[PDB]
């Protein structure tokens, strides 16, 4: 009886299909248009296509390369900047660290120099 | 006939806009941006512009700018320049100096009367106490640092009264004053201040708001320098006496300094970088509660955000002043980058004044309010909201189907607890096998046993209606005291005539005419009032057919009071309607919104920008599971679907758009700065409980990806999740390691997930930490509680938070604010001493500057002053003021604060309070011993006062409405009378000639519904008044009388339906005489012969306090039997013993702590909270969710009245005609509803809204778990002397004096006793049962009532709504 | 095996709805709102019905 | 068997809804004028007929 | 009748179809529009009387409850 091992496979195999190609699916969410004058729908599309309409600013959005990284389930280095082991400092705050260890009087300012 | 009273103190909003148009009317150029408003302002000026410049003095002043003689600058140019002013002569030196020194000796003499009361009762022990006296040696000479804000605060509130006083008088005053403050020049108005300094040549412009924050940035700092004096001459007298912070005040001006000078160097835009050294409080308090790597993490970020605010503010500012007529004003220290050397000192002097210690560290966040405001510009505003709000967030589908089964899931779970059963489901065949068992056996899996399909799977399911819309609308909930949106065709009314074009005034003007009169408002209360076609069912019927759905109407307003937003009055309606819904309905189902190692940490977020990034497509996936639960499409997603087709408009008064000719609809004018359209859903305030529940479902989704536990609190705009996790620890691993991996696992979890509905965190709001919680500014370390109690008490001055100036308001809130020095900062004497300085000088200084009386109070004062001399036989009338500032207010005197309030918060019956009080404090002069007992000794003042106290004429009116309102009132006369009372009548006669019938229908009727509600309850014979509550809230009546309270609070009453911000003189003569009656109450109450002579007076052998208070309140009355108010004070009942007594015949409190001092320190025991009993009844089996809340109410209140009048010989009649009225049931199909009781003392345990259902003590809550306590043996007495039958002294009440005895006797001896016995006064306890009521009620008043206020009952119970509750 | 199989099929047949259902209800947005439509897509409820019931018992009068 | 026969039932049920599912997506991804005035046509007609329906059925007696 | 699998198979077929014309029409400004509005199924009878069913059962919930009263 492969007659029913057979159509079970057949189902199964659809059945997977079809979860598949719904498990790869963006939706873009309703906005102004360009050169707006009203609202366009949500739009729903393949991974692909999507990364594509972000990459060609078809779809018009500023942080670009974020969106495309987060649509392709992977992290930036920002992701690993903002969520890194230790924080490391800019030129400005490296300065004040340097001014606010040791009481050394490097500052050289009072309320008179105005 | 109409007078102006403007503020005393900042209530509302810094005005960029204000400030730029009238600066550039007056120097005729750009004044501080290049936008339109000075463009307009210069082509239109108005007319109060007009006249500022037109005055000699101003045109004398640009006569000489205009020549290059004098320079522009910010008014932070002279907010720093101000704050500097010394220039004082010998004389004013002297003067100055010689008023402070008298404050302080009066003050301290004004609160020696209270601490020798104390130390009497405790058995402890011009000035008689030694401890005052050494403290009055050590405050003889202020310092220098004092006597400068002294001085400052004092010119200032001169220059305000001034202006205020004339103002008053006289219609349009400007003040022109250059001899108060020396060097300045001030013209002030109420429409804009000229500020000029002539030896440094500068000049400004700002406006009247501008100088209130300067006024009260003086007061401020004064009360600082005031509060750290007072409490480092007390630390220094004993340890223990003081706050628990200590402080140097040679650091704190240099602090005042330096953040002046980052304000003067940067403009405007310094307010960014003194918003960002609150990170670095916090930054100094892990460096003491964290370990290495959290605080390494948290201080790096701290520098980082400070440095980019400061780098930002230096951009900002360049670009800003560069093209306007302040652009030489920019300092050559900002493009040095040197300002970043002076930025340092600043954080220096910060971490010598924390000292390294949490005391210090968590007073300082006082900091933060001590350097003033900003102007708001609020275009700018508006443009940055703009671009987070028009963007495209793009989703994948199994992230919306997850967060939508998520949600579905919390809402099944939690019908499962509550209702016992699954929701209806409509489409149950979407579930496989499994959920189907969970869906037929009425259970739930476990979030451990959850997986995504399964939430994946739940997102498939719809649901029938469980729960119903209400059909009336409420009034309460909708009228309001705050403004309304025109429509959006009238709304070029916002802005001023003469800023309007031409063709727009002529189009307003004609649409006017097409508009009701209640769409022209302006106001909530007045877009009520105006409607002639109102309906109950209007609400109802908008929502069913959604009305509000592609409205040619709808606008939404900006304002700069963080941008508030405004719409107009349906769609508010319907606002107000969806988030009482999801409070009533919805919140119960989220409680939180309202393996070798354990390891664990802890995430805080800040989402007050959370909605911006929220979507159609993010929050109505869950709204329509509430929708569908109600019955109603669109309720829930009103936002998504109706905003995104408005224009958003700033609306502020200054801030015009530029409307280009042929255009005079909104939605076609130019998208421009303050003005654009699209806007992608996120209003701040609006639909915020959806947002938070949708948060709470995010974490669940969390905990089941990251496979860790998690424990939410959202609180406001800020979150803390608490995320556990069990591990195996490594090979040379420790636990603080293994904690910090968590919390980044835990960070990377949290950033995916949220960024994967469109909210991208950044590193700004999120911190990671591990053990401790600035819990809604709470800083709590090891279970002890460091409190930030200097910041509550910064604007204690003398006419706060009151209407028209109102004397006891006034005194009340200074007590009030000045009890958060005691409550928290844990120093009784450190809040008398303040509360003494404020008090003193309202009364003896500025009482006789009132606005509107001008000295007549102070008149007033002066004769009860006499009074009380003559009647006390006083020395003088200094004497008689230290006396008149310690009686209680009750018997018209002046002291906001009773005794019993030092040990226990709450009391079941003031005037018992009050008499105590008053023999306490009379103790003082006739030398009695608050030990023993009651005698008389050759001194008959406290007999003399007694006397008159029950020994009055007898005057009763309207005797059981007033009970229901208050069922402490005192009757007779024999009371102070409050503001709704006063304008009660005067409420009601506005209201009968509005355009809105209910209104005035119900008010037509209001006295004669008065007369039928005292002549309802009459012959019942024991009164109760506690029940009269009871039946006074369950009939229509209490709603009304709940509208008319909230209208009579309100300036001028009478000018609510006339348009226009003044008063009229009628109301000015109210609260006058209002006022000088209540000063002279004493006068009348005290009688100069004791209502005759040859009265006996009243012996004081074997008296007790709490009789005495019984017979007064009945004769105030002429009722013959009052019955469940009159209690004993604990303070006066219990006597205080220290030594192991033979028996110890008391409650016995003990320290279970070892060290000799608790004071921050943590115990071994349970908090104490006070927690009354729980309630002993048996609720029926119905479907609850049926009824709506308001129903349930009604059966809840008709219950009690079923439970407590059960006694009469009229019950089945009055419950008949209750049930009938009220419910629209018949009593018999009604009693299947009731709870019913089975407790037979409603004297102990009935629960009405005028009744305490807690009792704590006066401390905070961390410190009651060093003391144990014992209360058997008087238990054993209180048996043997009564038995089996129930008495009238509050059990929670007796812990509490307990407790806090324990911690004032710490406070004052430096020593905690080991242990405290309390033993009670026999005879000041009686019996409380339950009485046989007879008499029988009147039922055609009752019916009266019912029916002229039918407009204001509840939806009575359908029968499609009773069959269905018992299937 | 063959009722194992059945169940199988099921529950795949249970997640496509789910994720049918989700995306039905997000696209229902401001846009079918202003075109009118969005009653069409996620169905009619208990208080429409009610007003057409109390609509079509009184027709003018009862 | 029972099992069988009831599991191809549930199975028609949960197939019949999918497709119903599809269709409203795709009618409702127009986005001109002429689809969706026909929806909002054969609402005011559904309308209107559960309107007849309703007083027909109850006009019963 | 256990090869009913049969028409379980085709059904799903229709699905699969359906399921890809929905993502090209909202991909079909430019791309899969030669005229407006692509070329559909001609199918909007089948969710009107989907609506009608349900608030058929609706009202018949509704009418049932309120025969009691």
């Amino acid at each position: 009886n492969d007659n029913i091992t057979a159509r079970l496979d057949r189902i199964d195999e659809k059945l997977s299909e079809i979860l598949g190609m719904l498990h790869t699916l963006v939706v873009a969410s309703a906005g102004p248009t360009s050169a707006r004058d009203g609202i366009r729908d949500a739009m729903v599309g393949l991974r692909e296509e999507m990364i594509e309409k972000i990459r060609t600013e078809a779809l018009m959005t500023n942080d670009r390369l974020e969106a495309m990284a987060r649509l392709r389930n992977e992290e930036s280095e920002k992701m690993a900047k903002d969520t890194s082991d230790e924080v490391s400092l800019n030129p400005t705050s490296e300065k004040l660290n340097n001014l606010l260890e040791g009481n050394d009087s490097d500052n050289d300012l009072s309320l008179e120099d105005f | 006939a109409n007078v102006y009273l403007t503020d005393s103190y900042l209530k509302g909003v810094i005005s960029f806009s204000e400030c730029n148009a009238l600066g550039s009317y007056i120097f005729n150029g750009p004044y501080l941006k290049n936008d339109y408003t000075n463009l307009i302002s210069r082509q239109n000026p108005l007319i109060e512009h007009m006249n500022l410049k037109k005055l000699n003095i101003t045109q004398s002043l640009i006569s000489k700018y205009h020549k290059g003689e004098i320079k522009l600058e910010e008014p932070t140019y002279f907010q720093s320049l101000l704050m500097t002013y010394k220039s004082m002569t010998s004389s004013e030196q002297i003067a100055t100096t010689n008023l402070l020194k008298k404050i302080i000796r009066r003050a301290i003499e004004i609160s020696d009367v209270k601490v020798y009361a104390i130390l009497n009762k405790l058995g402890l022990k011009t000035i008689k106490t030694t401890l005052l006296k050494k403290l009055m040696c050590s405050m003889q000479h202020p310092p220098s640092w004092l006597i400068h804000w002294f001085n400052l605060y004092t010119k200032l509130n001169n220059i305000l009264t001034q202006y205020r006083s004339n103002e008053v008088k006289n219609h349009g005053f400007t003040l022109i004053d250059n001899q108060t403050l020396s060097g300045f020049q001030f013209i002030l108005n109420q429409y804009g201040c000229i500020v000029y300094h002539k030896e440094l040549k500068r000049i400004t412009v700002t406006t009247y708001n501008q100088f209130l924050t300067w006024k009260d940035i003086s007061l401020s700092r004064l009360n600082v320098c005031l509060i750290t004096w007072i409490s480092n001459c007390l630390n220094t007298l004993n340890k223990s006496l003081g706050l628990r912070c200590g402080f140097n005040n040679v650091i704190l001006t240099q602090l005042f300094l330096y953040g002046d000078c980052i304000l003067k160097l940067f403009h405007n835009e310094g307010f960014y970088i003194i918003k960002e050294v609150e990170g670095f409080i916090m930054s100094l308090i892990l460096n003491i509660t964290e370990e290495d790597q959290f605080r390494k993490r948290f201080y790096n970020s701290m520098l980082n955000n400070i440095t980019d605010a400061a780098n930002k503010a230096q951009k900002n500012l360049l670009s800003r002043v560069c093209h306007t007529l302040l652009d030489k004003t920019v300092s050559d220290n900002i493009i040095n980058g040197r300002w970043i050397i002076l930025l340092s000192k600043f954080l220096k002097l910060i971490k010598l004044a924390g000292d390294n210690n949490l005391n210090n560290l968590s007073e300082l966040y006082f900091l933060f309010r001590i350097f003033g405001h900003p102007m708001v510009d609020e275009r700018q505003a508006m443009d940055a909201v703009k671009i987070n709000c028009n963007e495209t967030k793009f989703y994948l589908l199994s992230s919306l189907s997850m967060l939508r089964g998520a949600f579905i899931y919390r809402i099944i779970k939690g019908f499962v607890n509550n209702y016992n059963r699954w929701p209806t489901l409509r489409n149950a065949i979407v579930l496989p096998l499994r959920w189907l068992t969970y869906y037929k056996l009425n259970t739930y899996p476990s979030l451990l046993e959850l997986t995504e399909r399964d939430l994946i799977v739940l997102s498939g399911l719809r649901f029938y209606r469980e729960f119903r819309l209400p059909k009336k609308v409420d009034l309460e909930m909708i009228i309001n005291d705050k403004a309304i949106s025109p429509p959006k065709n009238l709304i070029w009314t916002s802005f001023p005539r003469n800023y309007m074009p031409s063709h727009i005034q002529n189009y307003i003007e004609h649409e006017k005419l097409k508009f009701s009169e209640s769409d022209k408002s302006r106001r909530v209360l007045e877009y009520y009032l105006r409607d002639n076609k109102f309906n109950e069912c209007d609400l109802y019927n908008c929502v069913v057919n959604q009305s509000y759905l592609n409205n040619p109407n709808h606008v939404v307003s900006l304002t700069g009071k963080r941008m508030f937003a405004m719409q107009p009055g349906m769609f508010r309606q319907v606002q107000i309607l969806a988030e009482k819904m999801i409070a009533e309905n919805i919140l119960q189902f989220f409680p939180e919104s309202l393996n070798n190692y354990i390891s664990k940490c802890s995430i805080i977020t800040d989402l007050s920008k959370f909605n911006q990034a929220f979507r159609y497509e993010t929050s109505c996936i869950c709204s329509d599971v509430l929708d569908e639960l109600h019955g109603v499409q669109s309720l829930f997603s009103w936002l998504h679907l109706t905003i995104p087709h408005v224009t958003i408009i700033c609306t502020y008064r200054h801030a015009p758009p530029y409307i280009g000719d042929h255009i005079v609809d909104l939605n076609n004018v130019d998208e421009q700065s303050g003005l654009y359209r699209y806007h992608m859903g996120g209003i701040e305030g609006w639909c915020q409980k959806l947002w938070t529940i949708e948060a709470i479902s995010l974490l669940d989704l969390i905990s089941l990806k990251g496979k860790f536990s998690i424990t939410a609190l959202i609180n406001g705009d800020n979150q803390s999740i608490d995320i556990s996790k069990p591990i195996r620890l490594m090979e040379g691993q420790t636990h603080a390691q293994a904690d910090y991996l968590l919390a980044l696992n835990s960070l990377k979890l949290l950033y995916k997930e949220y960024a994967g509905i469109g909210h991208k965190l950044k590193g700004t709001e999120t911190y990671i930490s591990r053990d401790m919680q600035f819990m809604s500014k709470t800083i709590q370390h090891n279970g002890v509680y460091y409190p930030a109690s200097i910041k509550k008490v910064l604007r204690v001055g003398p006419w706060i938070n009151t209407i028209l100036d109102d004397f006891k308001v006034s005194l009340e809130s200074i007590g009030s604010l000045t009890q958060e020095l005691e409550y928290r900062g844990e120093s009784l004497l450190c809040s008398l001493i303040f509360r003494n300085v404020w008090l003193y000088n309202q009364i003896a200084l500025q009482l006789k500057n009132h606005a509107l009386c001008n000295n007549k109070l102070y008149l007033d004062i002066l004769k009860v002053l006499k009074h009380l001399k003559t009647f006390f036989n006083l020395d003088n009338i200094d004497t008689a003021l230290t006396l008149y500032m310690n009686l209680p207010m009750l018997f018209g005197g002046g002291d906001p604060n009773l005794l019993y309030r030092s040990f226990y918060r709450r009391t079941p019956d003031f005037l018992t309070e009050a008499i105590v009080h008053s023999v306490f404090i009379l103790s003082y002069y006739t030398n009695h011993d608050l030990k023993d007992k009651l005698q008389d000794l050759s001194d008959d003042r406290l007999n003399k006062f007694l006397t008159c106290i029950i020994t009055f004429d007898k005057n009763p009116n309207a005797e059981f409405v007033t009970l229901m309102r208050d069922p402490q009132a005192l009757g007779s006369e024999r009371q102070a009378k409050i503001t709704s009372e006063i304008n009660r009548l005067a409420v009601t006669e506005v209201l009968s000639t509005a355009p809105n019938k209910i209104f005035s229908k119900s008010a037509q009727h209001y006295t004669t519904t008065e007369i039928d509600l005292n002549d309802i309850m009459q012959n019942i014979e024991p009164t109760y008044p506690h029940g009269l509550r009871v039946v006074y809230e369950s009939l229509p009546f209490y709603k009304a009388e709940k509208i008319v309270n909230l209208i009579s609070g309100t300036k001028s009453i009478t000018n609510i339906l006339e348009k226009t911000s003044a008063i009229d003189l009628t109301d000015i003569d109210r609260a006058t005489e209002m006022m000088r009656k209540n000063i002279t109450l004493l006068i009348r109450i005290l009688p100069l012969d004791c209502n005759r002579d040859k009265r006996e007076i009243l012996s004081m052998e074997n008296l007790s306090i709490t009789e005495l208070s019984k017979y007064v309140r009945e004769r105030s009355w002429s009722l013959s039997n009052i019955v469940g108010v009159t209690s004993p004070s604990i303070m006066y009942t219990m006597d205080i013993k220290y030594t192991t007594s033979t028996i110890s015949s008391g409650i016995i409190i003990e320290k279970y702590n070892v060290n000799s001092l608790t004071r921050g320190e943590r115990g071994p025991t349970k908090p104490w909270v006070g927690s009354s009993t729980q309630e002993k009844k048996t609720m029926p089996v119905y479907n609850r969710q049926v009824l709506t809340k308001k129903q349930r109410d009604q059966i809840d209140l008709l219950a009690k009245l079923d439970w407590v009048y059960a006694s009469i010989d009229n019950k089945d009649e009055f419950m008949e005609e209750l049930s009938i009225g009220t419910l629209g049931l018949t009593y018999e199909k009604a009693k299947k509803l009731f709870p019913q009781y089975l407790s037979v003392n409603y004297l102990h345990r009935l629960t009405v809204s005028s009744r305490p259902c807690e009792f704590p003590a006066s401390i905070p809550a961390y410190r009651t778990t060093n003391y144990h306590f014992d209360t058997s043996p008087i238990n054993r007495i209180l048996t043997e002397k009564y038995g089996d039958e129930d008495i009238d002294i509050v059990f929670q009440n007796c812990i509490s004096f307990g407790l806090s005895l324990m911690s004032v006797v710490e406070q004052f001896t430096n020593v905690c006793p080991n242990r405290i016995i309390l033993i009670p006064k026999l005879n000041e306890i009686h019996l409380m049962k339950p009485p046989i009521f007879t008499g029988d009620v009147d039922i055609h008043k009752l019916k009266q009532v019912i029916q002229k206020q039918h407009m204001f009952l509840p939806d009575k119970i359908s029968l499609t709504q009773y069959v269905e509750l018992f299937l």
